[PDB]
């Protein structure tokens, strides 16, 4: 009642389950479904599906370590922003943030009333973090390997260097599993990263 | 967040309570020191303005001066921009304190090395003297306006940082504070209706046993 | 002491400021002036200006205001405060309170 | 019952005791110990006192209330501090907060375990604190008299002419009552006073 | 409880009642008397009272909108003038501050302990606010039409050429309605009326 995670039927179930989706109306309101809070939930059998993950994916949980890392420092670096302007900031945090939201924008995101994203197969799921990893490793490579040399490559300027690449990683998701397949997105998604890789070394 | 994360109890309240005095106490020391520092500022601007119209009308002076006191000793471009061995006017900095801030100023330590001593004694005389005392004097006088327009700068960024502050403290900080006040009166005014319904079950079990014993 | 003041006037101007007292050459025979007259171009005003501030000993440059008027762009990026930079008028051109990117700071101030 | 003010039980005691020695948690957390708070405790029994201390240390209640008063003036000037950071102050706000902290470290913090300060008799407490604000005195009066002479003193061009009365004063509780005595103790305080006393007129 | 309008009953009551005057201490602390804030205020019946105005009082609805008007110009240009130095002004601005301040001193404010400032008619009301706001739109017009004329008006000429103008609107608020008839202070009115339009054509 209330939206009141305190109230005495969610107390007492959240003691008894090993799983919490918590939903989140800020999320719900700028219709961002599903509106997960990501910050309070949580999953008890992260260690068990190991082998599942290893046999199967085995590319999958450093993807999931490394995103959680993200979003969890972007969480760090807003209440300061909030307070003292986007100003104060170095360059890797220019660049987790927006990461960040490329994250939150185009992968926790979904639309389920689409005919593309009704349903999104895992590796779908993968491969679409692979790319968005990818892109992070790469630009902030970019950005500390040239730290203190003159030519301090920044994050204006892989973001006016590559805005025909970002474009792309956002959409990644428009992919239909049926019409599509799995070949034809494992192929544009294997694509994908040989641009942003030769987009990548144009500035350098 | 909307709220603070605590749990709503009458130590809560009077932690919050403290909470709320102390920042809107800091916002008036804030609030403050800006103002401080916005009459400095708006200061330093007019009498800036005025050694600009100043220094600008001596400029003109020097301007129509100098062809008098140069028909009178041939042409010495050649001489002036060739040779130069040390010019005798130094600068150093030094602060000044507004609320806090510490303002850059310049100090003229007055350095004597005349290079410039053989001026043509039979070719070029009061002229060039007092043509170099009127240059000098203006070389001083546009250090006062350099450090003038120093402290103008370091002052204008200061203000608009403090001023982020203020509004940083009276726009996220106390709304926050209130809000998680009025949830905790809200949620103390639920726990006491739950031991007044209790309570009142209590008395009616006890009223309805003796009645129908 | 520890700074000296520069100039980049024109001929007329930097002996003026010699007379006043200041034009000072680098232990490497560099100078504190650079005249332009019908012959140089703007690229070596500006980075002639970009070498004036990087030199780390410099505290006031003075730069007569009609030769700022095309490298505004070079002098309007710096926002320091130590590096000092004014903008003197004479007989060509006086004082003009438009051009000035000291009053840039003072809007509605005025 | 979690630290509450308004505890029933703490609520209808205070309507009957006449002495409430207080906790600090955030001294007691500093490991300052003991933890009295020294703002909110209160004795109301400092005026049936009075003839007694009139008779056998006839000059204490001074040296409590000026204790008092500077201990709620550092108070004040604490949090101002806090916020814009002490580089406008006064040298007497300078002096207050420098014998304030003299006042709190030596004199208030207290070690029971220890062979010394296990139980201190009230002629060392009365000998301590006499020293301390007669120091206090001599300070303000220095800084205060030649505040527009020439050769302004400050609290800086204190703490260098005076190093070791500065020694003198934050070892006062190292002497013992059982391997000393009570003459050797009060003769060891007045000389320090002489010291401080000489050094005070050779300075000024 | 402290000018707090979330009490139960004050929130009920004005969720309930059509009008409410808020009387205002901080405007009693400067004498200005009757204390309404007339920024808080409000009456929801003004949409009732247009049968009976448009038939008894033909010109009072656009004056009371047109005040309105003035008096909330006059108060959301308050940042402007400290924010910025006072100078950075429109010529409509200051003739706004200036009628609107006329307002708040010769038509918003009214002392009982008189014999003419007792009971204030509607005729006399309306004829009062309609010479004020007449003023307003002739001294605004002569500024905005020689906007670029070579001859720019400012209110310092406008302040200027009728000095006795405005002495006589700042006067108009003490023609007695007894001692004087109502047909004598609408001819007063009317002549007053008159005059301005005259030193106004005099003035172009
Ligand atoms: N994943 C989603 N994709 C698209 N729309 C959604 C999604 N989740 C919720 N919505 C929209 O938000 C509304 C939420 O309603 P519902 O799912 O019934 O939530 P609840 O059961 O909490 O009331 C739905 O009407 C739907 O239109």
């Amino acid at each position: 009642p209330g939206g009141d995670f305190s109230d005495p039927v969610t107390s007492a179930t959240l003691g008894i389950v090993q799983v919490f989706w918590g939903l989140d109306k800020k999320l719900a309101q700028r219709k961002h479904f599903p509106s997960v809070n990501w910050l309070i939930s949580y999953s008890k059998y992260m260690r068990a599906l190991d082998e599942y993950y290893d046999k199967h994916f085995t590319e999958f949980v450093p993807l999931r370590t490394k995103a959680k890392e993200i979003l969890q420092e972007e969480e760090d670096l807003a209440e300061i922003v909030q307070l003292v302007g986007k100003a104060s900031l170095a360059e890797t945090d220019k660049i987790t943030l927006e990461v960040a939201k490329l994250i939150k924008d185009d992968f926790l995101q979904q639309n389920g009333y689409t005919p593309y994203d009704r349903f999104c197969p895992f590796y779908k799921t993968v491969g679409m973090l692979s790319n968005m990893i990818a892109f992070y490793d790469m630009a902030r490579r970019a950005v500390e390997t040239t730290a203190q040399s003159d030519n301090k490559i920044t994050w204006s300027i892989i973001r006016e260097h590559m805005g025909d690449i970002l474009y792309k990683l956002s959409s990644m998701k428009f992919k239909d599993p049926l019409k599509d397949g799995e070949a034809k997105i494992k192929s544009d998604y294997a694509q994908l990263l040989e641009d942003m890789q030769n987009a990548f070394r144009s500035l350098e | 967040k909307d709220r603070i994360e605590i749990f709503p109890s009458r130590m809560a309240q009077t932690i919050m309570k403290a909470r709320l005095k102390g920042a809107q106490t800091g916002r008036n020391l804030l609030k403050k020191k800006s103002d401080a520092l916005t009459l400095r500022f708006r200061q330093i601007l007019k009498k800036i303005i005025e050694t600009k119209m100043l220094m600008g009308e001596v400029m003109r002076e020097a301007a129509f001066s100098l062809a008098e006191a140069k028909f009178t000793a041939g042409d010495f471009s050649t001489t002036v921009i060739q040779n130069v061995n040390k010019a005798q006017v130094k600068i150093r900095a030094k602060k000044d304190n507004v609320a806090g801030v510490t303002l850059p100023v310049f100090e003229h330590y007055h350095e004597g090395t005349d290079s410039y001593e053989l001026t043509g004694l039979a070719r070029g005389g009061e002229q060039l003297a007092k043509l170099k005392r009127n240059y000098a004097k203006a070389v001083e006088l546009l250090v006062e306006l350099a450090s003038l327009q120093t402290s103008f700068v370091t002052l204008d960024e200061a203000i608009k940082i403090t001023n982020r502050r203020v509004n940083a403290i009276e726009h996220v900080i106390i709304p926050r504070i209130e809000r998680t006040l009025a949830y905790i009166i809200t949620e103390l005014d639920e726990r006491e209706r739950e031991e007044f319904y209790r309570l009142k079950k209590i008395q009616e079990k006890k009223k309805i046993l003796k009645e129908k014993s | 002491r520890g700074k000296l003041i520069a100039v980049i006037g024109d001929e007329d101007t930097v002996t003026g400021f010699l007379l006043g007292g200041i034009g000072e050459l680098n232990k490497n025979r560099h100078p504190n002036f650079l005249v332009v007259e019908k012959d140089t171009t703007i690229n070596e005003i500006e980075d002639t200006f970009r070498q004036f501030l990087n030199r780390d000993d410099i505290g006031i440059i003075l730069i007569n205001q009609y030769i700022a008027e095309m490298v505004r762009h070079a002098l309007d990026a710096h926002q320091q405060s130590i590096p000092a930079v004014l903008e003197i008028p004479s007989k060509e051109h006086p004082y003009d309170a438009a051009k000035d990117s000291i009053l840039r700071r003072a809007r509605g101030m005025f």
